[PDB]
């Protein structure tokens, strides 16, 4: 009975916020009565919340032994194992919880999250539906199921589903509970900007709550650049320094910073993955700090502060591997959101969001908690000029002139063409054309036979579908290919006599309105196909069914598997036009398609995520590809697929402008970022709180 | 990609 | 139509064995008609069988695009991805195959194998049952389901299940088809020795078939030791040089070889896992070769032959990471099976099996294809004296004398005891006893509160349940613990006033007859419990149900979670007696329990796997623990649990003999292995084919 | 073990 009262006191002190006094009291309850399942389970939950996972695990093991019918302890132990990256262990725990209590809705939902995170969406959907059958009012399961359904393009009762998600978010925000819709997913649903910002703010508040327990005082920040010899100390914080889209966009930036005025510190949140992306950033940053070896957020923020960082850059936001607790501790006087997260942090600890006038017009400042800090063209950047220089030029094979039926690319392409007798130069730079002779026959024979490579006049001619077999580092974009590569419509089953509209994003970005817009375009352009990716393959039958319901036969939509990085960018040259997703645009994917010289049609919305593609196109200098409404989006796409002279003009404009415009110019981008940094600094140094940097 | 991996931007656990 | 005939010719040449002519003909069929789904699918299967997985994948991608209803191509592509270690990709393919054809039994079975290999046995069981519902006559699914059922101790219609497995194996052997029962699992079922050997032989034949395509001539072998300066070149081939039971048994052996007469080459089949086990073998072998970097079996066997190996040692047999194709190529004149595989290879390319008279009596030579090569005591060895020297001595705390209620172990235990005032020495070496005073109270308080560690007289006193939090390398056995550790019955919920019978093996080793024997023992010894492991946890409710059906209440069986290596060995000191599994004995597990000084009761069978424990006990010098039949096994176990003076005598015998006997003496073992090697060599050098080395 | 790994002897794929 004394142990019961001690457990009650610990629970009181826990609610107050005194976690250390709660721990001491739970231990005293165990000292009095060691076989106390509830005290062990409560102490374990408290330790789990403190991030003391191994210690929490000891107490969960005690609870499960003492009470073998304690399904709740198995489920909670499963949650601790999942956080410890023991996926098999977590699954075993949720499995046992469901066996002990088949009516335990939470355990089914937690099991569904393992299937979801392991990529098994149909099993995740089945387990979430069981959870909701058992507990109809279950916001976590409903919202997680809605995201599974979004991933596979299951649009059954879509409008009602969207209304219920908004209703769930509204109730959770009103009742001061953490919303079940993740902030990174909030742009996919028709939530208000106010709701999307409030969800983000609640996630930011979790970070503040986790750091307030460290009882750390506010840091003394530098007030000048004297101790740094007139240099601005910029700290880039990312879990994505390695093989990840973030590095594929910005890996050249640290090394392009001016050492006379800037000192670059890269804070890695992930261990070294052995890739060239990680090698490059480690070799080129002035300082590289592996924070994955410092799990304590207090010690890691102390490390950042010790380095004397003036501007700390958040490249994660609410994405995998984030440690926003570092930013919540405020180790730097200026903290800015940049590139990795397409939305507001909603957090008071973030001062700025690096964006642009096209992506984030001054009118929509209300959607963001941060002050707007404008880059002059687009905040978007890509490392395509460095990673894929073999795609700067191309040659074609005339198999009957088409620029996207049979394509050649390579560092040594000019030398190869010079070894050939009857090459024609079509003025656009310029496009060399190889005629349908002996050399052209040998190339098509290789593709048809599935041969990996051939030799022509001593030159290495590679099948574009076999890059992983030739050079795996070139396939991933870690190395520039050293052979001449052949890319053809026949490699993907694309028609030689029709217009190819493409979209290479994950299928979750498509919604019913978007597929209807695309169906309207296809119906208006008889000789046309829509080229999509099995991203995931389980979404393919759903898209095909909705397309069939819209009146499109199976042959109007062509699916390809997701390809290695280099092949994905290179095969974009086969399309005529890219049809961008208005719900959430292609971001890295938009840069990929434009590097191939493919015009992209977009309809910018209101959210940051729905406006990126129009910002990329504005920078490129292709205003005619930006639609104000659905009818204009269809009209632009149909004009491109039917007015062939106009298509030629636009493809030529994209081909030239990816070089002449600032879009892929990493040096210019770094210099403009530096100008923006100095503006932020001079504003703070003069004793001012953050304000919009919009000129 | 099938036979390898294609890293993507994804949500952190909550 | 010409493409149809070309595909038919390729199929003919494929059946003949001419794989290269088949490839050339499939490519010619594709040259004529590129959109040929069947030719792509056949070429892909051919390439997959050749081990050309990336190339096979290209052709499967073609087949699936051309024929979207080709469920067979999705399933086969899934098999290629599984072999490429793309588990998520494989699952996606099997998922699509089932969606395309819900009646496709093979795809359900392949999906069940992913759930099985990922540890999700209930989902594996559900998918195998769907496969068998769809196709009742399905040997692969039936046998794989039988193994899932064995893992979880599901004994529904067990006798009929065992009869069906034998019937399936009999039919497959008769019809010259690869048996669906894996040779590594064959000892778990009541198959004849002839059938178990024939299954093994069929697996050995797969290796020969895979190497015959390389068209490699027989290697010229050394006929003397002149080129090796009178030294015998011994090559140890293993995928387990790292954190694995194999290294936990033999990691000290390479470094203990006599360099004047032996030259040791360790051929690793696995990459470096970063553990101290891999460090030790790399540092101590005369040569360490990483064959994981040489995927071609032809090039890897050429490497072994180039090194001039006289005796090549197979440490895998039919276990994970094996490359038995290396042995099928015969790069060495003498090839021996050793330690890792508890059965016959059934293969003509293996000359010897290193065993002993107890494990493999001369009478049962017929069970093995290899000639018997006897070690003088047991072929079994363990690295316990090197890995766990802190368990060589122990002290107890008298909480009321018991040797297994509250135990202390540590390198500095003597110094700690010397700092204490009233320590009593109980003559057995000897056992120090600490009385129930201030120091004894502080220890129990730590355990009850779940505290990680305390300090007594400047000595570090660690909670045995918290080793991963104190020193993770000490928890895994990579380092010797540097603190004094406390192990108690209260840490595991074991009764302070009863006999503890234990069994720490994976639950698959238990069968109905074994659990009945154990129930008979428990019923005869009122003050007793059976201590088992959640190995896996999903087996716990099945064991508890069968025990309840046998008339044992829930409280007679205590389950603990699987523990880190050091904790598992150390906690064995808490038991009174180990009850060994007669179906398949504890092998590494038997060595673990004996190092704790725990008497183990065994009933040796006929298979190698069912006789290891009696061989370990014979070496130890505990003949009285070996039962001739079930009644004697129960009688021995009951005598140990009721005649307390006899129990004391036997526990004392085990405690002393683990040191004085040859059991854990790695130096003596290496020297005896060397004597055996020279016998094998002198026999071959004299121009003789292998014969039994039994004296 | 839960929260880590316990390697065991296991069958090769067939
Ligand atoms: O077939 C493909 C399709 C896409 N990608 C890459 O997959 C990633 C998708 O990341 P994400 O969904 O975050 O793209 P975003 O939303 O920024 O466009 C990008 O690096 C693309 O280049 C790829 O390598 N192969
Ligand atoms: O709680 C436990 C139980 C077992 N083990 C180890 O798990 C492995 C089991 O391997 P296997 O099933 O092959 O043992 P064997 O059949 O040879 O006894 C051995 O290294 C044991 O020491 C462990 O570390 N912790």
């Amino acid at each position: 009975t004394h142990a019961d009262s001690l457990n009650n006191l610990a629970n009181i002190k826990r609610e107050q916020g005194n976690i250390e006094e709660a721990v001491r009291l739970y231990r005293k309850a165990l000292e009095v009565f060691p076989e106390f399942a509830a005290a062990h389970s409560n102490l374990a939950s408290v330790l789990q919340q403190q991030g003391k996972l191994q210690e929490a695990l000891m107490h969960y093991k005690e609870a499960i032994r003492i009470s073998p019918t304690f399904a709740d302890a198995y489920s909670n132990m499963g949650n601790t194992l999942k956080e410890m990256q023991d996926v098999q262990g977590a699954l075993q725990c949720y499995t046992r919880a469901i066996q002990i209590n088949p009516a335990f809705a939470d355990a089914h939902s937690n099991l569904a999250s393992i299937h979801k995170d392991s990529g098994n969406i149909p099993e995740a959907i089945a387990s979430y539906r069981t959870a909701l059958k058992l507990k109809p009012d279950f916001p976590d399961a409903y919202c997680n199921l809605a995201h599974c359904l979004q991933i596979v393009c299951d649009w059954t009762d879509y409008d009602e589903r969207m209304k219920k998600l908004v209703s769930i978010v509204a109730d959770q925000l009103e009742k001061n509970r953490l919303p079940s819709v993740h902030p990174h997913h909030s742009m996919l649903y028709p939530l208000s900007h106010g709701f999307r910002k409030a969800i983000a703010e609640r996630h930011g508040n979790l970070c503040l709550d986790k750091i307030n327990v460290l009882h750390k005082p506010p840091y003394e920040h530098p007030k000048d650049l004297k101790l740094s010899d007139g240099r601005l100390r910029v700290g880039y914080v990312s879990s994505d320094f390695g093989n990840h889209p973030t590095s594929h966009l910005m890996q050249s930036i640290p090394g392009m910073h001016n050492p006379d005025k800037f000192e670059v510190f890269c804070y890695a949140l992930s261990p070294d993955d052995g890739t060239n992306f990680r090698v490059k950033v480690m070799a080129e940053a002035n300082h590289f700090i592996d924070l994955s070896q410092i799990p304590c957020n207090g010690k890691a923020a102390d490390r950042i502060h010790q380095d004397g960082i003036h501007i700390l850059v958040n490249m994660n936001g609410y994405t995998k591997g984030a440690r926003n607790e570092l930013f919540a501790l405020r180790p730097a006087p200026i903290q800015a959101m940049w590139l990795g997260y397409p939305g507001t942090s909603g957090a008071l600890f973030m001062d700025y969001i690096i964006t642009d006038q096209e992506t984030s017009p001054a009118e929509v400042a209300e959607q963001y908690s941060e002050k707007l800090a404008y880059m002059p063209h687009t905040f978007f950047i890509g490392d395509h000029a460095n990673m894929f220089p073999h795609l700067k030029k191309k040659a074609v094979i005339d198999f009957k002139i088409y620029d996207n039926r049979i394509v050649l690319n390579g560092i040594d392409l000019k030398a190869f063409l010079d070894s050939l007798p009857d090459v024609k130069i079509v003025k656009m730079l310029n496009m060399p054309v190889i005629p349908m002779n002996t050399i052209a026959e040998a190339v098509i024979e290789m593709i048809n036979r599935g041969q990996i490579q051939i030799t022509i006049n001593g030159f290495s001619i590679s099948n574009g579908l076999a890059t992983t077999q030739i050079n795996n580092k070139a396939a991933t974009g870690e190395e520039v290919p050293r052979t001449i590569i052949v890319t053809t419509r026949s490699q993907y089953g694309l028609p030689e006599d029709a217009i190819v509209y493409c979209n290479f994003n994950q299928l979750y970005k498509i919604d019913p309105s978007t597929l209807q817009m695309w169906a309207n375009i296809l119906k208006r352009v008889p000789n046309s196909v829509l080229w999509l990716l099995r991203f995931p393959a389980v979404g393919e039958p759903n898209i095909q069914q909705y397309a069939q319901n819209m009146g499109l036969p199976q042959n109007r939509i062509i699916f390809s598997p997701v390809a290695p990085k280099e092949e994905h960018v290179r095969r974009g040259q086969l399309a005529d036009v890219c049809l961008d997703t208005p719900l959430c645009n292609g971001h890295t994917t938009g840069m990929d398609v434009l590097w191939a010289g493919t015009p992209m049609v977009t309809m910018p919305g209101e959210t940051l995520a729905s406006r990126v593609a129009a910002s990329q196109l504005t920078c490129l200098g292709c205003l005619e590809l930006i639609a104000k409404n659905r009818q204009e989006y269809e009209d632009i796409a149909v004009k491109l697929g039917t007015d062939l002279e106009y298509l030629k003009k636009v493809r030529g404009k994209v081909w030239k402008q990816r070089i002449s415009s600032p879009l892929f110019n990493t040096k210019q981008y770094t210099m403009e970022l530096e100008r923006l940094y100095l503006q932020m600094w001079e504003h703070y140094a003069a004793g001012n709180k953050p304000d919009h940097m919009i000129k | 990609y099938p036979g390898g991996s294609t890293p993507v931007s994804s949500a952190n656990m909550m």
